[PDB]
């Protein structure tokens, strides 16, 4: 018994290509699609929420993740990969920063660590890669508002807009064209219900759609008073309800 | 390293012309109170073996599960269980022998002084003595704690020596074993007047008492 | 082709392992329904004794996982089993480690993350099985939450699972569209029990006999399986109506 | 086929390729005998040479003053087994004053051979044993095989050209079953035995390897000028 | 057992190359150029950015060019995941010599330990190895400016001027052409751009595909200082040699 | 293909290959049996006599756990063994912590649970062998049969080996003939005809039968062997049917 | 842990990792060592299609094991740094408990030892290496040279040659060099090692290098000029 | 590929009959046993005459009662020659005794099976050890990458062994004096080797009672190489 099986999964082929790696971005290609705008005083991530049946509820499967108070997850491909990364992200944001430092990790770092976590998929002994692409957007004090992908490989970029999955290639071309630096954060979410409606194809309302917001500072959604340094949450969850009022105004 | 918290006082034993006998009181002591009064002290195994023990109880009910698993072990892919493959008295003492050596080298030993008491498959009889040291030995007589001090004398004066044992009628050591437990009730601090007695006869087999009571006592002189 | 040997990708990026193990699902041949009271959670699955041999009574698909969390599984027993005493056992640590029952939807996600773990580490295998959680949860209320060996789980209205899934969901669905709610708005168990089966009926087109179904509640504080003589009750109630 | 690269891998037909690799090497091994009276047990065991000038390999080995064995295959791992049959009879011994059951031993060789036959690096071993002994319940002839089959015998045989002295001991059955308190005897009927497998040699004084076990005799094995009574 | 689907990694070909060592090469060549040159007052450092999209945040970046300590730097080809593992780990073996000797670590033994450790996965294990090579550019008072390349095999060699990633060869013949030890900084500037500028296989060199560093001791009297250019700084560079 | 070559691995059909090759090594054993009656079970097996040189009775085959629970296998004997081992570990640890003797559907699981795990590993081999087992709890008389895979349920009469055909339609017969109950005394009997008739698929070498048996009025809810007068008495019922 | 046991024997009694690591050998650059009355000399070859290279911090070839023994290798480079750390470090353990530097023979022993647990542990490759190594022992003036190879097996050598056409130099210093009488001086000896090497290098411009190892730890490493010079003087005698 | 541990359908170890085939392209070693002691020979095989011949050490010491001459991959050899020399000096610091040269040769055979997925290969070197104690006197052992070892009254293992074997075969006869012997391993030797057999690339040694395990100098062998010529003409 026991795990003998030691050695890579992920080797380099004759043509220098890690067979792998670049199968898991196939698996990502397939995934629905997901999008990430960086606004001025703000970001928005979005994706569709695929039903599997319409007697299951699919508000108890989310698909874009709160990872920090200030930080907030999306992706597309597989799934239970991504929701394991999600937990194991989570975890590594206290572990290895907040219970030394007493404050929350800085976007970059987190990414970062997410990032080394699905290297190690890509060289440790007998697993596979994970089958899924992150958008991650995330505020912090000295870096102010950002956005950054994270793939199969472990490699991260910092984007003012992107999109991943299954219409990736028409949506970054549709953000291209829209894309400024003066952008405000309710134009950027208008932006991202624009471009979604392309890659949906059946009903495209509140309960189908999901999508969030890292913003100003929530102090309702504290769940506290008394202290005036802490001032809430920057990420926020758009309700069933608020998307419908966009849609109108479309 | 230990302390004893409940606690089993003298076991007594000896050698007769057929068998051997031995006995010990039914008493839990916990330090000077004397708190658990339904204790069976003498364990049987099998047919031709009985184990005293005084000392920790706690230790005692943990021996008492190890001789219950040796006699289910050795039944296992075993056709001659119960004939010429059974647990004899030797094989009992010597396991028992190793794990309190065992026990005292690992400076956690089993707090307890114990007396197998049996008649081999040959008809030899069988009694040897151990502690928590690991210490052995063997004598026509064994007792311990008061029972060393105080019993032995009494069944040293029926049987002395070797050449005295087939001189010795099962009634005779009965008698002398009876006595003993008496003059321990007069005497020992934590003795209670219940006891068990049990014979192992190459004969008769094993005859398990219980409920006995020291009686014909002398007081009526003060 | 050794990609469709253990769980790494093939070039289209698929996990043929996981998708073998979805196969091994239906090898028991089982249907099994699950349904949403006012106060409870109704699940029933067919019961099949074919050898005249076998001790009926121990032919069981469905297990109680805690005293509140009832499972059905649909798959080979063997997995099922092993599926069984992971979840009594994390169900069990939950409650020691925290101080409270385990809710129905977390130890979902649980069973659902170590499947995960087996389709991406190599020497383990996925189970074969589906397994169907059913509990009448102190916060969320009457709940049904669904695992496969893909380490998919999501939250269900209703739900069904086996080789004739879809008939069931399609007769459920057309149900929900017309009542125009998200439950069965029923005061006892005993009547949306008799929903169940009688909607399996209809569906399956088939009769059933007291020893042709296996019926599992839960309400508030236990879940529980009912008896022979407990369905055949039932389904004299339906043949009088 | 594609079924033997390990011993983890069943067959279609569900065999063991490797554990029958394993029971070649005992074919190909020299010759050796066990039988068994009511009072005695014996063994006689033909050694084999490289050459003229070389020594011939011993076939006999003793566990204790009770048990011991004889072996043919790989040698090496008859060492290992004797080696662990040394150990269990000498754990009972010093823990519970207790000599070894002939039936304990072969239940126990048997599960440490089937070990090696159900993990993966591992192998099975490769060589067969006959152990004699002398126990509470009397004489004993044990046969086992590196599948993990132990087997219980009044007489057998194991190497190659076995069939001829298994054959012979199954005709004298009810003759040597009863050669009791006569140990001369019994060698006798098992050197006859043995020669029943012999081609082209014969039992010479260096060739020739005997082992008794009884009542009132100890484990010991007879070499040299002391097997020269029995040609 | 699992021996089916041992890949082997870390083994002999007939020819004795190790096989994953020359693949992850081949992989490497396909990865952005990296150009390093030592001049006798600084080290220039140049690379090329992989295909860039218009909507990437190009001033928030960084994919090419890391720091490792205040005074060494590295040029990165291959995968940038892998090179960030072995970036952590060099910047840790830095302050582990700065801890226990009080003086910053040399050059070399920085190199060599990275080298090492790179070494060991084509040795045992069983694993991949890094798919990356390396340009070190960094000054210490005992040799003083220095540049390193290694490669995934673990072996290093020092450089006057040196090139990693794709176009190799081309750049290499271009560096040896137009290289003399007397060079200065600002002419090395000059050089690095030219030759990316003429190996590239993009249209035409922007701003917004390079990244730039220069290690110069152009600070205030015998100190060494980095300087990661910024997009603006780069577009000032490019516009001041004429290539835009 | 492949897909049989290593234990653990799914074909398309979502089947364990090695796991049926492991049943085959069973069906190519001797013929063993159990009978579940009114307060107990019996066990028995059909043992080949390969040679004259077999000393009789001394072969033993049935194999207790604990003091209570009987096992009885088909197949590759050393792995019984091996599974009988484990089933004296798990039973030793539950009464070490639990104080009662194992019940037999809590023992059937944990063999079920450990052979289950020689089905999810390609570092391991399935089990050759399918073991009929039970005996007298708190809740009475229980019969089980485990197969390579894990599978195992509770039965009213159980067969396994070369001769199982022959042993179930003997068995179908004796539930539809007494639906109130059959008594452990003639289920021993019937026990011996059944081997005796499932003999009839092995039939070159003749060969020793061995029955053993657990009841809460017979044998006062411990594991026995049958031998003696009682054996001869079944070998004797099985004789007068045969012919 | 990776346990594959990689080096393993084939039908014909060959174990092909070992020989493989051997042709690893072959394609390293060529390293001759020669030793005279009272000294050894160690050469190298060094590759020409680098140009641009900085030979001040560029490792070198022949490496200092101790002050008074050195090694040169052909063959992979990674490789060589592990065998000289372990090396290094053993060299310093023998004069922490025996009080005394290591000899010539036992230092190669160690080297050849480590060689050698490669080729028969799992998990791990043979080194691509074959060694060359000089000097000295304590209060001895008589020189040793000893060679290494993948296998394990060393051996002591008059003079002798590993790398890429070493078999050409071989023949070389076979004919070129006498038993009965070995170069005589340190000039001498340094002349036969250049000579050889001239034999298959190229330019005698950056391409050779030279290190003289002389009695009680008195080596140094010549330069362009000093080894031009021997370039210069055994061209000029060539011509006739 | 395939298991390091795995049967062939014969019944033998892949791994074990391959690692023999290695010990047949091995330099020549010859061992001869008499009453007065035992010899032992060996091939030295320079591959290039710029080799320092007496650096080439394929005749060892394990104690001062027993030698040990090796043939195949010698680079193996060594770790089982440090097993054989810690085990001869612990016996005696537990023991205060020599140890047998059987119970000696047993030692270094147990590790030769401890193979597999212990180190990954079987050993490709096959020893003669050669010795003597006070209980069988002097005795030659031949052992295998197998773990099996035989005595033998005299054994050539190497490439010129079955040749050597042959030869072995008719002179050997129980009452062969030291110095027959000596002249009897050069005898063999210079036959079955390639290059023409001198002091420089054969070497000699032998165990006695008496001194212990002697190698001989190059002059001493040189002598009796010239005396074995001589004898050769002389009839
Ligand atoms: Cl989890
Ligand atoms: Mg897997």
């Amino acid at each position: 018994m026991t795990d003998r099986y030691s050695f890579s999964l992920t080797t380099f082929s004759p043509s220098g290509k890690l067979g792998q790696i670049d199968y898991a971005l196939t698996a990502v290609k397939q995934g629905v699609t997901s999008l990430g705008i960086k606004a001025t005083n703000g970001v928005v991530i979005a994706t569709e929420k695929k039903s599997s049946s319409p007697l299951a509820m699919s508000e108890t499967l989310s698909k874009v993740s709160l990872l920090t108070p200030d930080i907030g997850a999306v992706y597309s491909g597989m799934g239970p990969d991504y929701r394991v990364l999600v937990d194991k992200s989570r975890k590594v944001a206290h572990t290895s920063y907040k219970r030394i430092y007493g404050e929350y990790p800085p976007t970059k770092l987190l990414v970062s660590e997410v990032a080394k976590i699905m290297q190690e998929a890509t060289q440790s002994g007998g697993v596979r890669p994970f089958g899924v692409s992150l958008l991650i957007a995330g505020h912090d004090e000295f870096n102010g508002f950002s956005l950054y992908q994270v793939d199969p490989s472990g490699s991260y970029f910092p984007w003012k807009a992107t999109a991943i999955g299954k219409g990736s290639v028409a949506a970054k071309t549709f953000l291209e064209k829209r894309w400024n630096d003066e952008l405000e954060l309710e134009d950027a979410i208008h932006i991202a219900l624009l471009t979604l409606k392309e890659s949906v194809e059946g009903e495209f309302n509140g309960d189908t759609i999901e999508l969030a917001i890292i913003g100003d500072e929530n102090p309702d959604l504290l769940g506290y008073t008394g202290i005036p340094t802490d001032k809430g949450p920057r990420f926020r969850k758009l309700t069933s309800q608020e998307i419908n009022d966009r849609l109108e105004a479309l | 390293t230990q302390q004893p918290i409940v606690t089993g006082t003298s076991v007594i034993s000896m050698k007769y012309d057929n068998g051997v006998i031995i006995a010990a009181d039914n008493l839990g002591s916990y330090g000077s109170l004397l708190r658990f009064n339904g204790v069976e002290r003498l364990i049987p195994v099998g047919d031709n073996t009985v184990v005293g023990i005084s000392g920790d109880i706690s230790d005692m009910q943990h021996i008492e599960r190890l001789l219950k698993d040796l006699v289910t072990e050795n039944a296992y892919d075993n056709p001659l269980a119960d004939a010429e493959e059974a647990l004899e008295p030797s094989y009992i003492f010597e396991y028992l022998a190793t794990v309190m050596y065992q026990r005292r080298s690992k400076m956690n030993p089993l707090w307890n002084a114990i007396i197998v008491a049996g008649v081999q498959s040959n008809g030899d009889q069988f009694l040897r003595y151990v502690n928590l040291l690991g210490v052995t030995y063997s004598s026509p007589t064994l007792a311990t704690g008061f029972g060393a001090h105080m019993a032995n004398p009494l069944l040293r004066k029926v049987v002395d020596r070797e050449s005295d044992i087939p001189k010795t009628t099962v009634q005779v050591a009965e008698e002398a074993i009876v006595n003993a437990m008496r003059v321990l009730y007069y005497r020992d601090a934590r003795s209670s007047r219940n006891f068990s007695l049990a014979i192992i006869d190459k004969n008769t087999g094993l005859t398990f008492k219980k409920n006995l009571q020291v009686e014909n006592m002398k007081w009526d002189f003060a | 082709g050794y990609d469709r040997h253990i769980t790494i990708f093939s070039p289209e990026g698929r996990l043929y392992q996981v998708e073998y193990a979805f196969k091994a699902t239906n090898q028991t041949n089982i249907n099994s329904l699950a349904v949403r009271g006012k106060d409870c959670t109704v699940v029933i699955s067919q019961k099949k004794v074919p050898d005249k041999l076998l001790d009926p009574t121990t032919v069981s698909y469905i297990f109680c996982i805690s005293r509140t969390i009832g499972m059905v599984v649909n798959g080979p027993i063997p997995d099922a089993r092993n599926a069984a005493l992971r979840a009594k056992a994390e169900a069990a640590e939950f409650r020691y480690k925290y101080g409270y029952d385990m809710p129905c939807d977390v130890l979902a996600k649980r069973m659902a993350n170590l499947s995960q773990i087996y389709t991406q580490r190599a020497y383990m295998r996925p189970l074969g099985v589906i397994l169907t959680f059913v509990s009448v949860d102190e916060e969320l209320g009457p709940s049904i939450y669904k695992t496969d060996p893909a380490g998919y789980y999501v939250g269900y209205k209703a739900t069904a699972t086996g080789p004739k899934q879809q008939e069931i969901t399609t007769n459920l669905e057309n149900h929900f569209k017309k009542s125009k709610i998200d439950h069965i708005n029923e005061e006892s168990w005993e009547k949306v029990v008799e929903f169940a089966i009688t909607h399996m009926i209809d569906a399956l087109g088939t009769e059933f006999s007291k020893n042709d179904l296996e019926v599992g509640v839960a309400t508030k504080d236990k879940f529980f399986t009912l008896s022979a003589e407990n369905i055949e009750e039932r389904l004299v109630a339906i043949a009088e109506q | 086929n594609n079924y033997d690269g390990d011993t983890v891998t069943f067959s279609p037909t569900g065999r063991l390729f490797q554990v029958e690799y394993a029971l070649e090497a005992i074919k190909q091994g020299s010759v050796t005998v066990g039988l068994r009276s009511n009072t005695h047990a014996v063994l006689v065991a033909l050694k084999r040479n490289a050459d003229e000038l070389s020594s011939y390999q011993k076939k006999i080995i003793k566990c204790d003053e009770h048990m011991g064995l004889s072996l043919a295959g790989l040698a090496p791992d008859a060492r290992v087994l004797s080696n662990y049959l040394r150990q269990q009879c000498n754990y009972s011994s010093l823990v519970f004053n207790r000599k070894l059951a002939v039936e304990r031993a072969g239940h126990l060789l048997c599960d440490k051979a089937q070990k090696n036959t159900q993990s993966y690096g591992g192998r099975p071993y490769g060589v067969g044993l006959l152990i004699i002994g002398y126990d509470k319940s009397g004489a004993h002839l044990l046969e086992f095989q590196p599948s993990g089959n132990v087997t219980e015998l009044y007489g057998t045989a194991i190497g190659a050209r076995s069939q001829g002295a298994k054959t012979y001991l199954e005709r004298t059955l009810d003759t040597f079953i009863k050669i009791d308190g006569n140990p001369d005897e019994l060698i006798k009927a098992g050197v006859e035995a043995i020669s029943q497998s012999l081609r082209d040699e014969s039992l010479t004084v260096d060739n020739l390897s005997i082992a008794i076990v009884g009542k009132d005799t100890p484990f010991t094995i007879y070499d040299g000028e002391a097997v020269a009574k029995y040609i | 057992g699992s021996r089916r689907y041992d890949s082997r990694t870390t083994i002999f070909s007939p020819e004795g190359r190790l096989y994953q060592v020359e693949y992850a090469l081949e992989s490497i060549s396909h990865a952005g150029t990296a150009i390093g040159i030592m001049a006798s007052d600084g080290i220039v450092l140049a690379a090329e950015r992989k295909v860039t999209s218009t909507l990437l945040e190009q001033d928030t970046s960084t994919e090419k060019l890391y720091k490792l300590n205040d005074k060494i730097a590295v040029a990165v080809a291959g995968l940038t995941a892998d090179a960030e593992i072995l970036i952590n780990t060099a910047r840790i073996h830095a302050q582990n010599y700065l801890k226990t000797y009080n003086e910053d670590i040399p050059v070399e033994i920085l190199v060599r330990r990275l080298s090492d450790i790179k070494q060991g996965y084509t040795q045992h294990g069983g694993l991949r190895p890094f798919g990356v090579s390396f340009i070190y550019a960094g000054y210490d008072d005992r040799y003083g400016y220095q540049l390193y390349t290694s490669n995934p095999s673990g072996n290093y060699t020092g450089w006057k001027a040196i090139s990693v990633g794709a176009n190799t060869s081309a750049a290499q013949t271009l560096l040896q052409m137009d290289y003399k030890d007397d060079m200065k900084v600002d002419d090395a500037i000059e050089l690095a751009l030219k030759t990316l500028s003429k190996t590239t296989d993009s249209s035409a060199l922007t701003y917004d595909r390079l990244e730039f560093a220069t290690i110069r001791k152009g600070a205030n009297d015998g100190e060494v200082y980095q300087k990661i250019f910024k997009p603006q700084e780069i577009k000032d560079i490019l516009v001041k040699t004429g290539i835009t | 293909t492949g897909y049989d070559l290593s234990n653990s691995v799914f074909s398309p059909d979502g089947r364990n290959f090695q796991v049926e090759y492991a049943v085959k090594a069973v069906e190519n054993g001797t013929t063993s049996i159990g009978i579940k009656c009114n307060d107990g079970v019996v066990f028995a097996v059909e043992k080949l006599i390969t040679s004259k040189l077999l000393v009789p009775q001394k072969n033993v085959k049935i194999q207790v756990v604990d003091r209570h629970i009987g096992c009885v296998y088909s197949g590759l004997i050393p792995d019984g063994r091996h599974l009988v081992n484990r089933g004296r570990e798990e039973a030793a640890s539950f009464k070490k912590l639990y104080k009662t003797p194992i019940p037999i559907p809590a023992f059937a699981d944990r063999l079920g649970q450990y052979v289950q795990a020689h089905t999810l590993y390609n570092s391991v081999r399935p089990f050759g062998v399918s073991t009929i087992f039970g005996g007298v709890d708190k809740n009475g008389a229980h019969l089980y049969m485990l197969e390579p895979s894990g599978s195992y349920w509770g039965y009213k009469g159980a067969a396994t080996g070369k001769g199982r055909q022959s042993a179930k339609a003997e068995l179908e017969k004796l539930v539809d003939h007494h639906p109130e109950g059959l008594s452990a005394r003639e289920a021993v009997k019937q026990a011996a005809k059944i081997i005796y008739l499932a003999h009839e698929d092995n039939k070159e070498k003749d060969f020793e039968l061995e029955i053993s048996w657990c009841s809460l009025s017979e044998t006062n809810g411990l594991h026995k062997f049958v031998k003696g007068d009682l054996l001869q008495e079944a070998i004797d019922f099985a004789q007068k049917e045969i012919n | 842990g990776y346990d594959r046991a990689l080096s393993i024997f084939s039908p014909d009694g060959h174990i092909f990792q070992v020989e493989y690591a051997l042709e690893a050998v072959k394609r390293g650059t060529c390293a001759v060592g020669v030793k005279g009355k009272n000294c050894v000399v160690l050469g190298c070859e060094r590759r020409s299609t680098l140009k641009l290279q900085d030979t001040r911090i560029t490792p070198s070839k022949v490496s200092k094991i101790d002050s008074h023994v050195v090694l040169s290798f052909s063959g992979l480079n990674a490789d060589s740094r592990i065998l000289i750390e372990k090396a290094r470090v053993e060299a310093q353990s023998h004069r922490l408990t025996l009080e005394d530097p290591v000899t010539v023979e036992y230092l190669t022993r160690y080297v050849a030892g480590v060689q050698q647990r490669y080729t028969q542990s799992g998990g791990v490759r043979p080194f691509g290496v074959s060694t060359l190594i000089a000097g000295f022992d304590p209060r001895d003036d008589e020189p040793k040279l000893y060679q290494t190879e993948p296998s394990g097996i060393y051996s002591s050598w008059s003079a002798q040659t590993i790398g890429r056409n070493s078999k050409t130099v071989r023949e070389f210093l076979e004919k070129n060099y006498d038993r009965k009488e070995p170069p005589a001086t340190v000039e001498e000896c340094v002349k036969l090692t250049v000579r050889s090497l001239l034999e298959v290098v190229q330019t005698g411009a950056k391409n050779i290098e030279i290190t003289v190892v002389k009695p009680d730890s008195d080596i140094v490493a010549l330069s362009s000029e000093e080894i031009n010079q021997y370039v210069t003087q055994i061209e000029q005698e060539k011509q006739e | 590929d395939r298991g390091v541990s795995t049967f062939s359908p014969e019944g033998r170890l892949f791994q074990v009959e391959y690692s023999l085939e290695a010990i047949k392209l091995g330099s020549t070693a010859i061992g001869i046993a008499t009453k007065e002691g035992v010899v032992l020979g060996v091939e030295k095989r320079a591959t290039s005459p710029l080799l320092e011949s007496d650096s080439i050490e394929k005749i060892v010491e394990i104690d001062r009662h027993i030698g040990c001459a090796m043939s195949g991959l010698t680079a193996d050899a060594r770790s089982m020659i440090e097993h054989a020399r810690t085990a001869a000096v612990t016996h005696n610091l537990y023991y205060d005794e020599d140890i047998n040269v059987e119970s000696l040769t047993q030692s270094v055979c147990d590790l030769a099976l401890r193979f597999g997925e212990l180190m990954s290969r079987p050993f490709g070197v096959a020893l003669l050890i050669a010795g003597h104690d006070a209980d069988d006197g002097y005795q030659l052992f031949h052992a295998e990458p197998s773990g099996t070892f035989y005595r033998y009254n005299a054994k050539a293992i190497g490439s010129g062994s079955e040749g050597a074997q042959a030869e072995l075969l008719n002179e050997w006869h129980s009452s062969l004096t030291l110095k027959e012997a000596e002249l009897l391993v050069l005898k063999i030797l210079k036959q079955v080797m390639e290059e023409k057999l001198d002091e420089n690339n054969a070497q000699l040694s032998c165990i006695t009672k008496q001194d212990g395990f002697k190698i001989y100098d190059n002059e001493k062998t040189a002598e009796l190489i010239k005396e074995l010529k001589e004898k050769e003409a002389a009839e």
